[PDB]
């Protein structure tokens, strides 16, 4: 605002290591919901490991 | 002779007396405004003014005894 205020989660750092949280549905018989969300994160999270980082779920 | 052994304290003390007024005040002043600015910058221009404002009601009062006493220490001594 008029002035600021500094906290870490506020500022990029450079990444080495990243954290999902993942939601997923407790019950089935929701059609293709839970694979299609699985399958779009695995891409990413395999996207990211091409560049040496590591996950964390 | 004895008058002008007295006339420069009598002076004196009026302007040192004054002064410590004018300084204190006039400090005691300026910091509230200084921190004031440094919280928002382009807040400093309008705070300045009345900084301005206020200040002048300030200096009345220890100017008019400096006035006096440089009347004291060359109309009289």
């Amino acid at each position: 605002g008029n002035l600021e205020y500094k906290h870490p989660y506020l500022e990029d750092r450079d990444v080495k290591r990243v954290g999902y949280l993942v939601v997923s549905t407790d019950r089935g018989l929701a059609g293709g919901l839970n694979i299609n969300l699985f399958k779009k994160l695995l891409a990413e999270m395999k996207t990211w490991t091409d560049k040496g980082v590591q996950a964390d779920l | 002779n004895l008058n002008m052994d007295l006339l420069y304290m009598a002076a004196a003390v009026m302007m040192g007396l004054a002064a410590i007024g004018a300084a204190i005040g006039i400090g005691i002043l300026g910091g509230k405004f200084l921190e004031g600015a440094a919280r928002q910058p382009d807040l400093i221009p309008l705070l300045r003014t009345q900084f301005f404002i206020v200040m002048g009601l300030v200096d009345a009062i220890p100017m008019i005894a400096v006035g006096l006493g440089l009347y004291v220490m060359f109309a009289v001594a």
